[PDB]
């Protein structure tokens, strides 16, 4: 676990991600079922990061996977969607923060990356799916 | 001001302008290689520039009268070649790419010309003499 | 369980959902069938709604599955299709309303959402499907 | 099994069916093999109606399936394309009509429907496939 | 087993069809191969066949399926592309005609058929596959 | 210079040219196979040149007068055929290809002409007499 | 050289032109079944001929004069049919083919006339009366 | 021959035609469908006729006049409908069919007039008057 | 008659209409939801109407001189937002719409205006002072 | 009103006019990103505004006149880059952003000028003097 | 195995193939790995052929299947891509042609053709991949 | 293993490919996680390569699969994205260079290719996976 950088700063237009919920579920196959979570929070899960700059950007990109990477640091992770609490209803969300200001330290979900090339300065990746480990 | 007589485009068999010349246009292109990061200061669309392929395409429009350099072009288009082509911009200077002779086409009415227009694309990578 | 709120009010062209049942069926090979109902009633089960607005409706649309949600809470329903019955046949509807005039309360078929960013402010999620468990 | 109604009148281009046969058979890996059906009849097995309107129609859809259909009772089906005899080959058809005139008591093939809504009145469900249980 | 007719004349572009063999092989995997073949005959094997006329086409046309079909009969089938060789090898096809001229009796591979409407008069049905069995 | 009436599209039968003839354009073309390898000294594209398929198409407008070379155009349409069609350049030559007869079509007003337009397109490797 | 007058469209309901018939045309097409195998003398796209489909398309503007032919294809299309159409060409003959009445439209403007223009398209196999 | 100022479009409230009608122009159509079986005598494509669906449409230009008629259509638009809508053709008669209101817009420049366009379609089944 | 100098787009700061307006065009749409069963009386489309999204677009046409207004619709487009904009018909009234400043764009030649179009269209609902 | 020659594109080297500078035209836009959800007053189409990106395209006309300006754009669009360029309106005031030079295009006639197009696109953020 | 002929001229853009390994592997989960093959040569292994002319051609090419061919005969092969060697490595490929110039007997990999018709003359299918056995 | 040369010259818009890791995970399900790695290094695993020119340079390329490619020979792999470090973390890269200069010793990862022909002199193969056996 790193407290490294938050990433490069481009990402695509469709960096997807929301909260993972285990829902232990019983489906009766009579009718209404009852159902319980154990994390008391919400992985986050983003996926779909996208990098889209020059072939400069490109090696201190996949060394960023490499690097400070390999599969198990941390490499805090940019929303563009201390405790937060969330009170539009009245129950509440008061869900914490480890490091600061939707930071939310994450891990890719890769064996490998696969970075092209698109043009004689265009790289791209396609996807870095994350899920916000602890 | 600049003449539009002077602004030639040549064959190689050593260049010669062919002879019906009526009309004729260099043409250059890039697509635009479209790097729109989210982030952008106004949400403004980001470019890359270098990173495009370029091109040049040549329409010459003429009435067709016979010469040498016009059956060059017949003998390009049939043995199908990518020779150099040359133009003259008339105070820039020679472009002296290799072009294709991707599509001609003669055409005659009952009561005009012998007409031709000759379209050319880029092949390779161009020059400019200054 | 709650009885918090209907939803954000946008819903996009789509959001689809009907009844369903179990009924068992044996397709007797040789002639007819016979076929068993245990239900008496209908499970909702609406599917495909989409949130699309700006990224100021994102933030009190994900922690809508967060802090009401979890996974096990009602947030009543709201169709844009106390007992009501159905006379159209000589048979009868007669299916009950627990909640008030089409609130249906149900709860998202999901163990993630996925939000995405379209442009600048514009934020979509492509489905979160229920079922109105009772 | 009821003797309600027909159906909504609409029917989308598309409302495609035809009769299924048992067919069961030996499949010689020699060449040629024999077969034989035990029906003596033929499951007319239509499907993919789409019922579209205004969402006027659509409350007397939706519970269409729920109020006299459950999943087991009739609604013989009217068919765009007493006993009726197919005489265009020196053999017959022979088929007999339980119902008058191409009537077709059937029943839904789905444990759900999925009606959809994509604009203010606009009502739309994919598809309800039958099969003409006797 | 009928002699009954050909079929209806419509033939949609794209009726697809050509010869079958089993013709078993071990593929020796450290050279060639050697491949037996039990058949010294071809099954035709027709395929794709697509009916498009007016709905008055079409009753003459299920009833094909059901009347002189129900599963297990001739109609004999026309070919777009007694006994006739294949002399353009120094080898030869030799092969029979039970039936003359071309028309391979044959049966079709569908448990059901599958008609639609594709306007107020279009009758369409995609694909009725046969094996010509003998 | 070379006259416009000169160029001259005939068919078989031994080669006539059709009657109403007001205005024609062979026309030729390549589909300019690119070949765009990542390297290329500018970021240029490059093109092959002579993997690209290569046609031609014959567009003649006229006035219908009834000649037996135009009622052989109907028959060459009605009973399809592909038969050898020769165009002149005046001072280059024939052309002398296979070509269709792609689409025809006749039309009248009610104070103007009977008029026509004959569209062909190549069929088959062509020639040149020089 | 042949009258425009001379070609006219007509209905059946027997056979009558019909009143406004300012500019006709009919239009012949085939869809040119591309063959192109690998192997072709000098890489030119080979086509096959009478494997294409071939059509006819009839478009005949006027002012709209009643007559009973003119409410003729008005029950020709309410009452969706495909009956026999003729068009003569002036020294050529007749065409006597089975049409379909596709799209017509009537118009008018404040100050000038009644106009409609008809669209027809084949429908059966065509002839020629020569 | 028949005058353009006869052919008028109405609106109901009981039926009177819109005050700018500059130019209008009903427009019928079907959408040919095809049945092109693999035998056909010429290899001519074959169409059925009466299965295609059959449509009408109405585009009436006009100069923005004020009257209850054209503030009938902006009520129409505003509070969606498909109410009846009635053509004459000067010497056959009227349509009378059910329409929607599907386009209009208003336009003026610094000079000119307030100007209108309004564009329908049909949305039932027609009539015709005789 | 309604004189074109009367219907005038405004916008807000209160509302004051654009500096050059040479042609402006509100133009309202719907996009005309089909609902076609297989039933109907002759084959004909059907439509729901009132389901369909409806819109609204103004297009202005002008000379660049310079004004706040301009100036407004400069900032508005920088800043962008989606404010009240007001379209007056001469004897209808006001519409007097949320829009956006979709595009706008500033021209110039070596000899004429600088001249500007400004491309609007509806951003909420609208409504009619009558 | 404001002259047209008064609204200039110029090149960085500082910065200068090119030489022909015929017709020139900044364009903006906006891809106006639909928010239409199913609840909306009227069945209105509603837009969200600041989510949508921002754009700008400069086409500016000429005649070739040697200038340093003029071989700068040559040299910007071999060097494929994106400098800033700047556009003045008469009395709005510059807009100085950073463009590329998409598509240029060099053109002469038999009897005419060297004449030229220069096609831009927006490249970053702009902004705006006053 | 035959020397009866090449085939049919035509074939259209898009006639696939190339050498086939063994390349037996054993995928060490630490890293690198080793490797063997027992061929010391290269099935060829063309895919994708279709013929593309009038229906004249057809059943000259439908009787090509099954006359000479059945499945189990050699029918050597035309590529438009004595022992040739290849000397662009200082290593050689030195592999063999027993037939000559460039003619590779092959086999189709299939049970069956498929043969369709696209218009009045038109005869095509879409492909016969074959594997060059020696 | 070889030292032979780099690679044709040409490689299409997409030749794609990004280092690995084996990096076994538990994620205990009722909190963060533990994870493993065991490389210390990445495979670079580059892939979907594309020859394009002319039938001239598809001789010189299929036979590079096979004269000095077989199996189980190196062919160092140019990159258009000794021992190199990457230092724009705190971290380090320290990835070992083998050969000179970003060439990447690999291996294709095919049984067999597939070569296609575009047009009269056009060549094309679609992918040829590698990932850098040591």
């Amino acid at each position: 676990a790193f407290h490294e950088v938050r990433f490069p700063a481009n990402l695509s237009f469709g960096s997807v991600g929301g909260p993972e919920r285990r829902t232990e579920i019983v489906t009766l196959s009579s009718g209404h079922e009852e159902r319980n979570s154990p994390w008391a929070h919400s992985r986050r899960h983003y996926d779909a990061g996208v990098g889209l700059r020059s072939l400069d950007d490109v090696e201190r990109l996949i060394a960023f996977f490499e690097a400070r990477g390999g599969q198990l640091h941390g490499f805090r992770w940019k929303d563009w969607a201390g405790i937060v609490s969330f009170n539009e209803p009245p129950p509440q969300g008061a869900r914490v923060t480890a490091g600061f200001e939707f930071d939310v330290p994450v891990r890719f979900d890769t064996d490998r990356i696969a970075v092209s090339v698109q043009s004689f300065q265009a790289g791209d990746l396609p996807q870095v799916p994350v899920v916000e480990v602890r | 001001a600049q003449n539009g007589k002077d602004l030639l485009i040549k064959l190689d068999l050593q260049f010669e302008t062919i002879a019906g010349l009526r009309a004729t246009r260099i043409s250059f292109n890039a697509e635009t290689v479209d790097v729109t990061s989210l982030e952008s200061q106004g949400g403004w669309r980001e470019l890359l520039g270098g990173a495009g392929v370029r091109s040049a395409s040549i329409s010459g429009a003429g009435v067709f009268k016979d010469a040498d350099t016009d059956e060059r072009a017949r003998q390009i288009f049939f043995d199908g070649e990518v020779p150099e082509f040359q133009v003259i911009i008339p105070d820039f200077g020679i472009v002296q790419g290799p072009f294709m002779i991707t599509s001609i086409d003669y055409a005659g009415s009952h009561n005009g010309e012998a007409s031709y227009e000759l379209a050319m694309a880029s092949a390779g990578a161009l020059s400019f003499t200054a």
